[PDB]
């Protein structure tokens, strides 16, 4: 069975487009965003999210992750695609080779 | 026709019609894993979002059990 | 209270012993510079050794820190 | 391993370039005889 | 207070450490296909490179541990990397898990060396061309070395990972304590924290590789 | 019992029975050490 | 930038005095459906959607609270 | 992408909740500052 | 009384540990001089290796300043 | 009351001596790097020596740590 | 009374740590001599690196002295 | 008692003299690696020297450990 | 009476930091020997560099000695 | 009493100074290995120098031991 | 009562600093071995430098001993 060609259309690497489409009818385009900002402000206002040293280690590792992704993402995607293309080319070559061998026989 | 998937079925009896067995919960978790995997990971030309979403859920879980320690670091009292 | 005082003193003393790992890591990476300047076509394998060397010499220093904490928090 | 050997050259080519450079820097009183004495004439088949 | 991130986590009273230790293999999906997605492609390339690195130096009997040593390095590296996310509990900071990883493998290698190989196993404690008046001393040394190899394995992982985390946390506190004071100094401390984060990623991978390489050498000295 | 030992123990049998025997002895040793540590505590 | 406002002018604005009767009628419809128990017709999809919108308006209330105590984190005193 | 003229009920609820929040915030700020000062003084 | 005294002594003893960082930096940059005199065309790679070695020696010094501050402030 | 204090201080002092093993492991693996960059045909035997050297140098450090524990826990 | 005494002891302990910068400057200038004897045409760039080395290693030592004085007078 | 306390501290201090033997064993085996990379046909002779060097360096270290015990047990 | 005792012990500690300058001078002049054995026609400039390196290492050692004498006499 | 206590502590401290002898012996014999691998025809004379070097570095360590036995047993 | 005890402890701490001259002498004579194994016709001048280097490295050591004998006897 062949795989699809694209994934699930995530936004910001965290939330899929299905959520934005699901809130589009009742709360429009800014609905999900005001829900997100409201939840963030309620979390860090009622001190559900306690600001500590882990906030800054979190910001550091998230910055390193976003930078590393934006930088070495094209390279890793192209590397995987080229690995698959080389394997496919080698396989097609080795199939035609045996066809030619039996035709020669 | 009470096999209606949740998000389509309004009833509480549906809640008790499900297979709340160890094998049933195992099948439920495995079906969820394969739904996520087929939607986000098991595609060609896939994205890194299928991993960063897992890592975000992991960080949320990690914060959940780290709250009993952080609630002593709150900077207000109410 | 003399026990906590000696805990602080012994923790500082135990921490002294990380100078060895600092110096040994300097040695490992300086030798990496040299050996790479002599045979740059081996840059990969040489670097591997450097990593290994680093990970071992640093190890010793952390042992010191271990004792430091064993003295400072776990008596 | 020098930079030119990494680039695939040899010590014969290195020597050739260095000797030609030393010849080019000769004052013209010696230059003609120097380029005659050390010039190559063989051709490859 | 300071070692709060190394205490066995519990959510609603249950040992979440079990889930945290079982999670790493979930990030390695496998497939029967011949040409598959980018994640499995990159992971299979990495696993092949790792196997060729760790296992080429062994003979036919040491190469039966390819599964074991590749599993060890993959498990430790993924655990150490997942320990870098915010608020996470890293099980490789625990001396119990690292002792349970180190003692079985080292003991298996030395018992494998004493079951077969017994002549060479007992000969290994003496270097080849050791002069005569020194033969006793170099047997007291080498012996105790063979007896500290397991502990010095586990500790070397624990003492490292723990320490790294501690340092980062402390620097984090610094930034927080400096957020209400001069902001250029806060940005300088934050840049130190970023460099430390990159160093901690490197150390995660390096510690996985070094634990596995030392186990591999103990195996190579007994096959 | 079925489809577990078909997907867990049939693949891992050559290793559990032949390759890791010394690992099993060493794991007994490790359990003994851990018992002596937890008991003297 | 400005697209935020392009959507906010239609969505994130207060209700004009002309459409408060519409809101009163909708509130009456909701309380009627709660009275007669007719909400057993609402699939859990739409139930979740309504719950999310109610959570959003509660977050509006809490944002109004943080703008009414002049301090974001907790109570400044 | 076209906007959505949201339901006037949701809109009125949004803004009424916001104003009630402003009210409650000021109210509890004034309710809490004296008790806070009292405790900070009695803690000495 | 005696606890603050021991805190000062332990802070001094813990900051002793960056002598190794100083020595390792000396070794790294001396080996950089040597390796650059050997192969002066790899100036950039040699300098990058020197920067890496210097950073790692400074990390081994940071592991001593950490215990210095854990003694001095967070006993 | 005072002897435990001295046990802490003596254990810290005794574990200072692991700096030597840190530096020695640094030297061993730096020289492995250099000697392999000079003659990459002996990569195995060279590496063997390194391990030996490491296993001996580190040994001394453990000695120190041994005494540390023998002052901190036994007597 | 005892606090000033421990301040003296801690400043002495802290200034022990300039030994690392002394050894590092020794290493840097020895390697400058060696690398200039090998390639005396790089006399300029070599010296630059030596300067840089003497600027970093000594810095570490200076840090120690700073700490020492910070214990003796300020904090 | 105060004499036994100082016995502990003095043994812990005298144990630091093993850092020298650790660093010296590191140096001897690194130089064995380098000398074997240079002239691999003397592997016997070199190695003899190596052990001799080791046997001497560790010797000094042992003295320190010995001294330590002769402050802890002898007097 | 505790201040004078602390001054004695702190001055001993402070003067420990001269070992670094000793080892650094040893390194500078050993490298002078090696660099003169390779290129015996740069003897004057190699000796100039050796004088500079020895001056800086001795400077660090004298900083340690003067901190010791500042503690011991001038408080 | 306090004086014999300090005698124990000072003897241990004085004994610490054998680390330099250990490290120097290691350096001398490592350089003997290297110089014999390079010029095996000079072996005899090289060994001579090694002996001399050894006999000198150890001598320094001996002084340290002397001071130890000057404190612990004589004065 | 405490001054003589602190004098013993400071004398030990001060005589610790001979490790630097021990290591420096080891380095000087190892470099003599190497530089002579390279170009033995310079054996005189090489040795001359060694002596100089020796007499300077050991010089630092004497300073340490001086302070020891200044603390132990002259005060
Ligand atoms: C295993 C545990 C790991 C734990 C992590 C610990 C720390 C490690 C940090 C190191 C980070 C370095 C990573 C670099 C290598 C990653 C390779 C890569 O990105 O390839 C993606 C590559 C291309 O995908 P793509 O999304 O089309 O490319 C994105 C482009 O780079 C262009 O990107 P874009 O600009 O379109 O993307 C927008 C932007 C998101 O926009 C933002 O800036 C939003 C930020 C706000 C969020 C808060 O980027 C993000 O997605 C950031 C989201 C981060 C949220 C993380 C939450 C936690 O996809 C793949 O190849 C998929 C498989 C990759 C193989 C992974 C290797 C094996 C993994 C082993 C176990 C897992
Ligand atoms: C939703 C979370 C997924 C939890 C169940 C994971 C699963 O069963 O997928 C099978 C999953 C797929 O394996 P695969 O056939 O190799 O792709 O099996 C595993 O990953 C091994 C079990 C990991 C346990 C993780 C505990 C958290």
């Amino acid at each position: 069975p062949p795989l699809p060609e694209y994934g699930g259309k995530v936004r910001y690497g965290l939330i899929p487009e299905e959520f934005f489409q699901f809130l589009y009818p009742k709360t429009g385009v800014t609905g999900p965003y005001v829900l997100g900002t409201g939840l963030i402000l309620y979390a860090l206002s009622k001190e559900i999210y306690v600001i500590s040293a882990e906030t800054f280690t979190a910001l550091s590792v998230l910055g390193v992750m976003v930078y590393g992704i934006k930088k070495y993402g094209p390279f890793v995607a192209d590397f995987a695609d080229k690995l698959n293309e080389q394997k496919l080319a080698q396989l097609e070559e080795a199939k035609q080779a045996s066809i030619q061998h039996i035709q020669n026989a | 026709k009470k096999l209606l998937e949740v998000k389509l079925g309004e009833l509480p009896s549906w809640i008790l019609m499900r297979d709340f067995s160890p094998s049933g919960i195992f099948g439920a978790f495995q079906r969820g894993y394969y739904r996520y995997y087929n939607k986000y990971i098991n595609v060609k030309k896939g994205s890194i979002s299928g991993i960063t979403m897992v890592l975000a859920c992991y960080v949320l879980f990690s914060y959940s059990f780290s709250y009993k320690h952080l609630k002593h670091e709150r900077l207000r009292k109410y | 209270d003399i026990d906590t005082a000696a805990k602080f003193i012994g923790a500082g003393a135990a921490t002294v012993g990380v100078a060895g790992s600092g110096a040994g890591i300097g040695t490992v990476f300086g030798s990496l510079i040299i050996g790479y300047a002599r045979n740059p076509s081996l840059k990969q394998q040489l670097f591997s050794y450097a990593i290994l060397g680093f990970a071992l010499s640093e190890a010793m220093g952390l042992f010191c820190l271990m004792v430091a904490f064993l003295i400072l928090f776990a008596m | 391993v020098a930079y030119w050997r990494q680039a695939g050259l040899s010590y014969i080519r290195y020597s050739q370039i260095c000797a030609k450079a030393v010849r080019d820097a000769l004052k013209t009183e010696f230059k003609a005889n120097a380029e005659k004495t050390s010039g190559s004439n063989v051709k490859i088949v | 207070n300071l070692f709060a991130s190394f205490i066995a986590p519990t959510i609603l009273g249950l040992p979440a450490a079990v889930l945290i230790i079982l999670f790493p293999p979930l990030l390695i999906p496998t497939s029967k296909y011949l040409i598959n997605n980018r994640l499995i492609t990159t992971q299979q390339w990495l696993i092949k490179l790792t196997s060729k690195q760790m296992m080429t130096m062994h003979n036919t009997k040491g190469r039966t541990w390819s599964l074991m040593l590749v599993s060890l390095i993959i498990f430790i590296a993924t655990t150490n990397l997942l320990g870098l996310l915010p608020h996470s509990f890293t099980p490789t900071t625990q001396l119990s898990m690292n002792l349970a990883m180190a003692i079985p493998l080292w003991a298996g290698t030395v018992i494998m060396g004493f079951r077969s190989k017994i002549k060479n196993a007992l000969a290994h404690f003496l270097p080849q061309g050791t002069p005569t008046p020194l033969i006793p001393m170099l047997v007291i040394i080498e012996t105790i070395s063979l007896l500290i190899q397991p502990m010095a394995l586990a500790v070397r992982l624990t003492a490292n990972i723990t320490a790294g985390h501690l340092l980062m946390h402390l620097i984090g506190s610094a930034t927080l304590a400096m957020s209400t004071i001069n902001l250029p100094s806060t940005l300088i401390i934050f840049t130190i924290l970023i460099l430390l984060t990159i160093l901690e990623i490197a150390v995660a991978l390096i510690q996985a590789y070094v634990f596995t390489l030392l186990v591999s050498l103990y195996l190579h000295d007994n096959t | 019992l079925q489809s577990i030992i078909k997907n867990i123990w049939i693949p891992m049998k050559p290793y559990y029975t032949k390759v890791y025997q010394e690992i099993w002895i060493g794991m007994g040793l490790m359990g003994f050490i851990v018992y002596k540590i937890r008991a003297a505590d | 930038l400005a697209t935020f406002w392009y959507y906010a002018k239609v969505e994130l604005v207060p209700p004009t005095p002309a459409e408060i009767p519409r809101a009163i009628q909708s509130l009456k419809k909701i309380v009627n459906s709660a009275q007669t128990g007719s909400f057993k017709q609402l699939t859990v999809k739409e139930a979740v959607l309504n719950g999310l919108v109610a959570t959003e308006v509660l977050m509006w209330f809490y944002v109004g609270e943080i703008i009414g105590k002049r301090g974001i984190i907790g109570y400044d005193v | 992408v076209p906007p959505v003229q949201v339901s006037p009920l949701i809109k009125l609820g949004r803004y009424s909740a916001l104003f009630l929040g402003v009210a409650y915030g000021a109210t509890r700020y004034n309710y809490l500052k004296p008790r806070a000062e009292e405790e900070r003084r009695i803690a000495a």
